[PDB]
C-alpha cells in the first residue's frame, strides 16, 4: 500500500513549488521565486518550509533509540507538552474498550505493538537522524482511513483545508505585498491557511483530543471574521445558545455516526452539520456538502448586467458559476435536508434553505447591480486616477512570465503580456485584491466600496443566513450592502460631477 | 574509572556537542537556551557545586563532578549522560574545572565520612521533625509539609543573581540523589551558591539522620 | 513603616489636582479649572471626588462602634453585598490553611486580631465618623506586599493602571468636550480608567475572589474594543478555546507561582502569561514586561519619512521612540520566552514573537506612510478648511496658560503661545483627538482616515498578532489599515483634483 502523499494526483511543477523542501530562502506557489517565506512557515507549512534545529543537537538520542531521554528533558524543557501527551490516547492507547479496538486495527496495519505512541514516533526521523515537525503523511501512517477522508476534499475543489496553503501564496497579491515590504502584515493568512499539513488543527497539539475535535469551538479560532463570520453566526443562533447552555449535557465522547439526534446532542454542532456525507454516512472532512461554497462565486441562474455575465472570463483556474438546481446540487440540498430532518419537518427545514437560496439570489443581483456602476464609471473613463496613471495589477510582471492561456485562457493573458496589467480587474475572485494590498491609487475608493459589498456584507449575510442567526443575516449582510450601494452612488455621481465642471472649463 | 586531568581534544568536542548549548561556549551558564530554560543552567566558571561530598564552600572533587554528570539532576533539564561513555564522561571534567579559577589555586576538601545510616524509627523522625519546625525552623523557605511554599520561599535567591524558590521535594526527586545517605550528605555539606546551608557544625551526625528520616517522612 | 501612598514620589502640584478631595466642585490634572467631575468620580476616583453621603446619617454606627447593625440594616437594604461579603474570604479569614496562613502574617503586620474583616474594617472613618470609599491606599494597610507591587507599575511608565486617572484627564481633548457639552459623552472613560484607586476591579466586590481575579474574564470588561481587542483576541485564539473548554479542570485556587503549567493550565491566562515578572517569580500587576506597550508609539528602530523622524518633537511629557533592540527589552523578550518554553520550544516560542516584532515594524512603516500623505497636503496648503478657517487644537488657551516648556519644550510650546493652537496635529499620542472629539471642521476627513489606521486597525493586528489570533491579526489588522490607506489616497488626490481646478479658474 502505497505511504500516505499529500500531494497525490498533483503535477510535478505543483509538488516542486509546494512540496520540495525550500527552506525559508525561497516562496511557494508558481511565484515562488518572487517573495520569501515567513520565519513560521517552518511550523505552518513543514513540507516546503521547515528547517533543522540549531542550538542543541537531537542527533545522538535519535541514533541511540533513547525515547526515554525525550521525555525526562521535555519533562523539565517544556512540561505543558508532556502533560497534555502523558493525559492522551497516544499514552494510553489501550485504556478503553475504544481506544483497544482502533488500536488493535491500527497494530494489523502497520505491522507493530503500540502500547504507546511516542514523540519518538512522531518527531524523530530515523534515516536522517533528524527532528521533524510531524505532517498528515506521517499521521496518515497510522491514521490510513482519517487522511484518505481527508484527502478526499480535493473532489469538490476550493475552498477546502487540503488544498489551503495553495490557496494562500497562489494569488498574486501576496507576493506583491512581500515585494513592498508587507510580507509579515500577512501574518494571520499563513497561520489561518496552516491546515494543509497540520492535523492538530482542530484536535489541538499532544493532547489530540476527539472530544476536544468534535466541539464547535475547535473551528471558530479560524472560521470567524468580516469574510466569513461562521463562529459569530452559529454560537449566536439558537443551534449555538442551546449547546452552550447544556453542553454537560452533550456527549463528545461518541463519534458522529453514534450521536443520537436530540439525546446526545439538543442542537446541531459544525461538525455534525458539515462533516455528514450522505444518506446516514459520515465523513472526516466537512466540505463535501457546500452548494454556495464562499459566497463570492455568482450562480449560474441569474442574469447579470455587469461583466458577470462572461464570468469566469474564460479562466481555467478561478471556479465557474455554480448551477444551484443542477442534478448534483440538488442531491446536496437533499443530503442537508437529511441532517435537518432528524430535529425538523422536511417542510420547514426545505422552507428555509429555500430562503437562503433566495436572499443569495437577491444578494448577488445586489452585488451585480453595483459592479455596473463601478463599470460604466470605467467604460466612460471617469475612474480618477486612470489605469495609465495608477500602478497595474499586483505582479503583473510574474503573471506574464510565470503563467500562460493553459492557466488563464489566450483573452485574459494577452491581455496581461500587451497592456502589462494596467487596466482595472473588478469584482468576484480575481478582483478583490484591493481588499488586501493598497497600491498607488490602486484600488480606487469605490472598487473597494464594492469589493467590501461582495466579499464582507455579501459573506456575512449569507453566513448569517444560512446559519440561521437573524442578526448577521440582515445587520451585518443586508443593511451594511445597502449601505455601500449609497456610497457607489453618491462617488458616482460625484465622478460624474467633476468631470461635468472639467469639461465646461476647456 | 580514571578521571584525568589533562584537557583532551576529545573532552573539548563532547562539551561542545552535549554541553555547550546549556551551559555556554565557555561554561557561563549561557548558551542560548539558558535565557528561557528554568532553573537556569549552572555557571561553572564561579566553582560553586551544588552537589558534593566536600564540605560548604570547597570545591567539588573529580568524582563528584563525574556523578552528577552521570545522574543527571532531577527538576531540571539536566538529563543522566549514560547515553555517553564512561570515557567521554570523565573527559569533561576537567574542561568543566578549566572554567575556574578557583580549581587551580585551592585543592578540594576531604571527602565527608558518612557513616552507617541510622535505622528509622517513630522516634527518629519525631526528632527530625523538632528540628525542622523548631530548632531550626526550616518552613521558612520550604513550608510545613516541605512543599516548597513557606515565607520566604518566593524571595529566595541564587549567588549568581537569580531566584531560586525551593521546589517541592515532597514527590521525592531530590536535585542531588533521592537515597538516604544522598539527603544525609546535603545537611552535611550544603549546597555551594544557594541559600541552603550545611548543617554540619549546627547538628551532629546523629541529629541529621534524624533529620533526614523526617524529610523522608515528607515524601508521598 | 509609612503609610500606603498611592501617590508617593509625586510633586505637589500634580497630588494638588489628583489627591487633594475637591468635591464634584472640580475637575482633575492639570486642567482641573476647565471642567467638573462626572458624578460617578464620587466612586471611580474617591481620593479626589468623593462627598459624603446626605440621606441618611451614618455618623451614630460609627460613633458606637456598632457593627452589628451595619450588618443588621444593610442585609436587609442591601442583600447583595452582605451574600458576597458573609461568602467571602474577609468573612472567613481562618478557613482553610491557606488563608489562616496569610490571615496571621497580616495580624503581626497590623498588630491586632483579625477574625473577620469587617464593613466597618473597609468603610468607617474613625477620625471624622463618616463612610468612605476604600481606595487602595485602605486595602494597602493590610495587604501592603501586593499595594507596594502594584506601586512598582511605576517603574514602566504608562500605559498602566496606577495612573490610569491620569491618562483620563491629563489630555486636552478631555476638558474641551466637557467645555461643549459633551462632559457625559465620556461615561465609559472615567468607568474604564477607574483602575488606579479602586482594588475591586479584577477581583470584583464584597467577594474580592483570587480565584476570580486570575480568570482571564475579570479582565474582559476593560481590555476590549478597537483600540485593544485583547479580550477578544485572547479569546477566539487557541489559548482562549481551550481554556474557555476546558475551565473546569483548571484550578485557579493556586497562586501563580504555584501553578503548574500543562497539569493546572493547560493554556495561559492573562494573568499567567502579564503577571509573569522573571526568572520563575511572578508580581502583583501585568505591566511589567511590555515592550511594544500600546503600539502607538514609533520604534526607533525604523527610518521614517512623514515627521515621525522627528517624533517626539521635544516633548517631555509624551513617551520617546521604542529601541526594540535594547538590552532592556532583549531581556524583557527573554522573560517572555521563559513563559512560552513551559509548553513550546524556545524556538517556536522566539519564531512567533519574532513575527510579531516584524508585523508592527511593516505596520508602523505602513502608518508613516500615510501620514506623510495627509503631511503632503498639509504643506501644499491643500488642507480644506486650513487651520485658520476651523477650530484650534482641543484646548489651546489652557495649553498655553497651564503648561510650559517644561511640559513640552521650547519649540511645541512656543508655537501654542505665537498660534494659539492654529495649527494641525498629526500622528501618534497627540494627533488622536479626533478620535475622540469633533470640532468646528477639525479635525478634517483625511485626519480621522489616518488616525483610524494607526489608533484602530494597527492596534488590532498587533493584538491579533500578539495573542496569537490570526483572524484579528489579518481581519481586524491589516487589511483594515490597507483599506484607510485606500480612502487616503483617494481623498489626496481627491484635494488635488479640486485644486486644479480652482486655479484654471482665475
Ligand atoms: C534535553 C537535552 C533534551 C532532550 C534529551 C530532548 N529534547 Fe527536544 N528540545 C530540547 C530543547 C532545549 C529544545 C529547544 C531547541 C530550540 O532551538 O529552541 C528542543 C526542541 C525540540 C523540538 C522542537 C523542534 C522545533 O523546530 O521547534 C522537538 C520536536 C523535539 N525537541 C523533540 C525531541 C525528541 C523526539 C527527543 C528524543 C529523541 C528530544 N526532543 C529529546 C530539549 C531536549
Ligand atoms: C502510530 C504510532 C500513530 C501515529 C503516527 C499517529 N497516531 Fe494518532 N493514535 C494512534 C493510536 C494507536 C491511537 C489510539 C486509538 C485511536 O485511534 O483512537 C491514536 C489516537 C489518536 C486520536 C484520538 C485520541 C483521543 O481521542 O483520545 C487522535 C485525534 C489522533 N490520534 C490524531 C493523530 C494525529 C493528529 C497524528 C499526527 C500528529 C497522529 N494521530 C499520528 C496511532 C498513531
Ligand atoms: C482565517 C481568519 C484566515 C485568514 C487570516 C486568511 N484566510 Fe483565506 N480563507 C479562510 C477561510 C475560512 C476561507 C473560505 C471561507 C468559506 O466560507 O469558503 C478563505 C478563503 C480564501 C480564498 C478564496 C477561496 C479559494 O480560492 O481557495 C483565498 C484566495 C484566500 N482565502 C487567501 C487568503 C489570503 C491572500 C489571505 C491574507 C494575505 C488569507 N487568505 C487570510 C481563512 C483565512
Ligand atoms: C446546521 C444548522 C449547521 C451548523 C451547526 C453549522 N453549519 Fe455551516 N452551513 C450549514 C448550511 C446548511 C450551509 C449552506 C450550505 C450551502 O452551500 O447551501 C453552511 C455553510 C457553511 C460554510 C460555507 C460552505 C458551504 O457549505 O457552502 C462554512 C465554511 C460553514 N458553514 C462553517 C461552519 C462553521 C465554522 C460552523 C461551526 C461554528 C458551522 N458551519 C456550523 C449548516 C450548518
Ligand atoms: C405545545 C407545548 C407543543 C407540543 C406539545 C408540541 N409542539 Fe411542536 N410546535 C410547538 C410550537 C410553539 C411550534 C413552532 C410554531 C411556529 O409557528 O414556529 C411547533 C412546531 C413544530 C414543528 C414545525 C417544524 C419544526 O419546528 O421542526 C414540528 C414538525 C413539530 N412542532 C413537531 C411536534 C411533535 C412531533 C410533537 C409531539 C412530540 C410536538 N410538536 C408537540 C408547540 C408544541
Ligand atoms: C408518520 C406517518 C407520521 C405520523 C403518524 C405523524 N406524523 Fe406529523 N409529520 C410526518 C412527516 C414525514 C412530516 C413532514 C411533512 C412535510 O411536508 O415535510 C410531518 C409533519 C408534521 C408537522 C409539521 C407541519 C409543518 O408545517 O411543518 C407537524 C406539526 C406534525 N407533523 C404533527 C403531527 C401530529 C400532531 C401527529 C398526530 C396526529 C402526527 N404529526 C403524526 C410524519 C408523521
Ligand atoms: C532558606 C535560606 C532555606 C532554609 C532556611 C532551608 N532551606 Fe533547604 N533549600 C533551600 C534552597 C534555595 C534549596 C535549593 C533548591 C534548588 O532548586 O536547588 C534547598 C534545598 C534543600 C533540599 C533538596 C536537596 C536535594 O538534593 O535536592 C532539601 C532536602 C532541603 N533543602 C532541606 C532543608 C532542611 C532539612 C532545612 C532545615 C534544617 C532547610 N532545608 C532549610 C532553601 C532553604
Ligand atoms: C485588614 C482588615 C484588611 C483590609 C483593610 C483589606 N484586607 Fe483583604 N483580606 C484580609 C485578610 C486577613 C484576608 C484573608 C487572608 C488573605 O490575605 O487571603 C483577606 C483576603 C483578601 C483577598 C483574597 C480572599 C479570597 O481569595 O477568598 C483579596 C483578593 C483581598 N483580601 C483584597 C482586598 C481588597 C481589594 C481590599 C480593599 C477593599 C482589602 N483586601 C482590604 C485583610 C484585609
Ligand atoms: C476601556 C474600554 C477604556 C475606555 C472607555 C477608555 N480607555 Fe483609555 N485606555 C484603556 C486601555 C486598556 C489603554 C491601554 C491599552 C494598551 O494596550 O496599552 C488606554 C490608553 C489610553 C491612553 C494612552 C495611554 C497613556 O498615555 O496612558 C490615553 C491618553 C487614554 N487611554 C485616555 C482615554 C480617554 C481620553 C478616554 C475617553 C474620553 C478613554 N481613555 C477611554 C482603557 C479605556
Ligand atoms: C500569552 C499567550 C498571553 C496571554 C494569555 C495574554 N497575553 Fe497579552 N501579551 C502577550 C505578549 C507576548 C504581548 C506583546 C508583548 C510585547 O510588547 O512584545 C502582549 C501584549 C498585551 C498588551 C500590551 C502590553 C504589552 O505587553 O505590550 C496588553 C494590554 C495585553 N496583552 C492584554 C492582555 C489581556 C487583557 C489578556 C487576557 C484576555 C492577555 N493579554 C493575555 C502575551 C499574552
Ligand atoms: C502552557 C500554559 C502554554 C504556554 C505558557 C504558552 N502556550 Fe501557546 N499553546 C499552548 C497549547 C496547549 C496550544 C495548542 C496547540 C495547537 O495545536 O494549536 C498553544 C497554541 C499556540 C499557538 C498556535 C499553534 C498553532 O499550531 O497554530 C501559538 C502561535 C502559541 N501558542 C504561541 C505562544 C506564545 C507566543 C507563548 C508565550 C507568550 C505561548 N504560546 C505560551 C500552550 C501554551
Ligand atoms: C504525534 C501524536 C505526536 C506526538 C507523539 C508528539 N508530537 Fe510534538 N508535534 C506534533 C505535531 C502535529 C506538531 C506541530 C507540527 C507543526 O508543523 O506545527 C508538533 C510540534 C511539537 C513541537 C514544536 C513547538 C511547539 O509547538 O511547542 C515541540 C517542541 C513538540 N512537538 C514536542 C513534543 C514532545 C516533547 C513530545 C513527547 C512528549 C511530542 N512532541 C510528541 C505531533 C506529535
Ligand atoms: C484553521 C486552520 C481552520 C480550522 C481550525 C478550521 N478551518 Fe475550515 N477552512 C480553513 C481555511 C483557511 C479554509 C479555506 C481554504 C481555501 O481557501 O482553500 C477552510 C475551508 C472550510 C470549508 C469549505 C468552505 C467552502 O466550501 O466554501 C468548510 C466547510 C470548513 N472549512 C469547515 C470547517 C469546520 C467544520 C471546522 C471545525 C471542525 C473548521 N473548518 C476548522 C481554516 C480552518
Ligand atoms: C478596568 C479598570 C480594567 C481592568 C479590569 C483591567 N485593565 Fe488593564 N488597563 C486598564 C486601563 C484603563 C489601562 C491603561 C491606563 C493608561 O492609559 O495609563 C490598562 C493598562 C494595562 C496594561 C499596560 C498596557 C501597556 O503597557 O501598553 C496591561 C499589560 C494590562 N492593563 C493588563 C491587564 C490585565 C492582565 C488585566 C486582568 C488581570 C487587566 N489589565 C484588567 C483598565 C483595566
Amino acid at each position: 500500500i502505497p505511504p500516505p502523499d499529500l500531494y497525490k494526483d498533483t503535477p510535478a511543477w505543483y509538488q516542486a513549488v509546494y512540496k520540495d523542501n525550500v527552506g525559508l530562502s525561497e516562496g511557494s506557489g508558481p511565484f515562488t521565486k518572487y517573495f520569501k517565506a515567513q520565519m513560521l512557515d517552518m511550523y505552518w507549512q513543514p513540507n516546503r518550509h521547515y528547517e533543522p534545529m540549531e542550538n542543541l543537537d537531537h542527533s545522538i538520542f535519535i541514533e541511540q533509540e533513547r525515547r526515554d531521554l525525550c521525555v525526562i528533558c521535555h519533562e523539565e524543557a517544556t512540561p505543558g507538552i508532556v502533560a497534555d501527551w502523558r493525559s492522551s490516547g497516544h499514552k494510553h492507547p489501550k485504556s478503553t474498550p475504544y481506544l483497544s479496538s482502533k488500536t488493535a486495527q491500527i497494530e494489523k496495519n502497520v505491522g507493530r505493538v503500540l502500547d504507546e505512541v511516542h514523540c519518538f514516533d512522531c518527531h524523530a526521523d530515523t534515516e536522517k537522524n533528524q527532528i521533524r515537525m510531524p505532517t498528515g503523511e506521517v499521521c496518515g501512517g497510522c491514521h490510513r482511513q482519517q487522511f484518505d477522508e481527508f484527502l478526499r476534499e480535493r473532489e469538490v475543489g476550493r475552498p477546502n483545508h487540503l488544498q489551503s496553503w495553495e490557496a494562500n501564496t497562489i494569488v498574486p497579491w501576496y507576493a506583491e505585498a512581500a515585494r513592498r515590504g508587507y510580507l509579515y502584515g500577512q501574518h494571520g493568512c499563513d497561520m489561518c491557511h496552516s491546515g494543509a499539513e497540520k492535523c492538530d488543527v482542530c484536535h489541538t497539539r499532544h493532547k489530540f483530543s476527539a472530544v476536544e475535535g468534535r466541539q464547535p469551538e475547535a473551528c471558530m479560532t479560524c472560521h470567524m471574521g468580516p469574510d466569513h463570520p461562521d463562529a459569530e453566526s452559529y454560537g449566536e443562533s439558537k443551534h449555538g445558545k442551546i449547546y452552550e447552555k447544556e453542553e454537560e449535557h452533550y456527549d463528545f465522547t461518541k463519534p458522529l455516526v453514534e450521536v443520537r439526534p436530540g439525546e446526545d446532542y439538543r442542537t446541531p454542532t459544525c461538525q455534525y452539520c458539515h462533516m455528514y456525507e450522505k444518506h446516514g454516512r459520515f465523513i472526516h472532512n466537512p466540505v463535501m456538502k457546500g452548494i454556495w461554497r464562499m459566497g463570492t462565486v455568482p450562480p449560474s441562474n441569474l442574469e447579470y448586467t455587469s461583466s458577470l455575465k462572461d464570468y469566469p472570463y474564460g479562466i481555467k483556474i478561478i471556479a465557474d458559476k455554480i448551477d444551484i438546481y443542477s442534478e448534483e446540487n440538488v442531491a446536496k440540498r437533499s443530503y442537508w435536508l437529511e441532517v435537518c430532518a432528524k430535529c425538523h419537518s422536511d417542510r420547514f427545514a426545505d422552507t428555509y434553505l429555500k430562503s437562503l437560496d433566495q436572499f443569495m439570489f437577491q444578494a448577488h443581483t445586489l452585488a451585480d447591480q453595483a459592479q455596473k456602476i463601478v463599470e460604466d464609471l470605467i467604460a466612460d473613463g471617469l475612474l480618477y486616477p486612470d489605469a495609465a496613471n495608477r500602478d497595474p495589477y499586483p505582479l503583473s510582471d510574474g503573471i506574464v512570465k510565470e503563467l500562460s492561456a493553459d492557466f488563464l485562457g489566450e483573452p485574459v493573458y494577452n491581455a496581461f503580456k500587451t497592456l502589462q496589467g494596467k487596466f482595472p480587474v473588478v469584482g468576484p475572485i480575481l478582483g478583490v485584491y484591493g481588499m488586501f494590498l493598497q497600491m498607488q491609487d490602486n484600488p480606487s475608493d469605490i472598487e473597494n466600496m464594492y469589493n467590501r459589498l461582495w466579499f464582507w456584507y455579501k459573506l456575512q449575510g449569507y453566513k448569517g443566513t444560512a446559519h440561521a442567526q437573524q442578526d448577521v443575516s440582515w445587520w451585518w449582510g443586508q443593511a451594511p450592502m445597502m449601505m455601500e450601494m449609497t456610497r457607489i452612488q453618491a462617488e458616482a455621481a460625484r465622478l460624474r460631477r467633476l468631470a461635468g465642471i472639467e469639461k465646461t472649463i476647456s | 574509572i580514571e578521571i584525568p586531568k589533562e584537557v583532551t581534544e576529545e573532552g573539548k568536542n563532547v562539551y561542545k556537542k552535549y554541553c555547550a548549548p546549556c551551559h555556554g561556549e565557555e561554561g557561563g551558564g549561557d548558551g542560548l537556551l539558558s535565557r528561557s530554560m528554568l532553573p537556569k543552567p549552572r555557571n561553572f566558571t564561579l566553582g560553586a557545586y551544588k552537589f558534593r561530598t566536600t564540605p560548604s564552600g570547597s570545591l567539588p572533587t573529580d568524582e563528584d563532578i563525574y556523578r552528577t554528570i552521570s545522574y543527571g539532576v532531577p527538576n531540571s533539564t539536566m538529563i543522566p549522560w549514560d547515553i555517553l561513555t564512561e570515557e567521554q564522561r570523565a573527559s569533561v571534567v576537567p574542561v568543566l574545572k578549566s572554567f575556574s579559577e578557583a580549581f587551580e589555586y585551592r585543592e578540594p576538601e576531604p571527602s565527608v565520612d558518612v557513616g552507617l545510616p541510622l535505622r528509622p524509627t517513630e522516634r527518629t523522625i519525631l526528632a527530625g521533625k523538632k528540628i525542622y519546625e523548631e530548632k531550626l525552623e526550616c518552613w521558612k523557605c520550604h513550608g510545613v509539609e516541605g512543599r516548597g511554599d513557606g515565607p520566604s520561599a518566593s524571595e529566595q535567591e541564587d549567588d549568581f543573581g537569580f531566584p531560586i524558590k525551593p521546589f517541592d521535594f515532597t514527590t521525592g526527586k531530590f536535585k542531588g540523589g533521592n537515597s538516604p545517605t544522598d539527603v544525609y550528605l546535603r545537611f552535611t555539606t550544603g549546597l555551594n551558591g544557594t541559600p541552603m546551608p550545611s548543617f554540619a557544625k549546627e547538628l551532629s551526625d546523629d541529629e541529621r539522620w534524624y533529620l533526614t528520616h523526617y524529610v523522608m517522612s515528607l515524601v508521598q
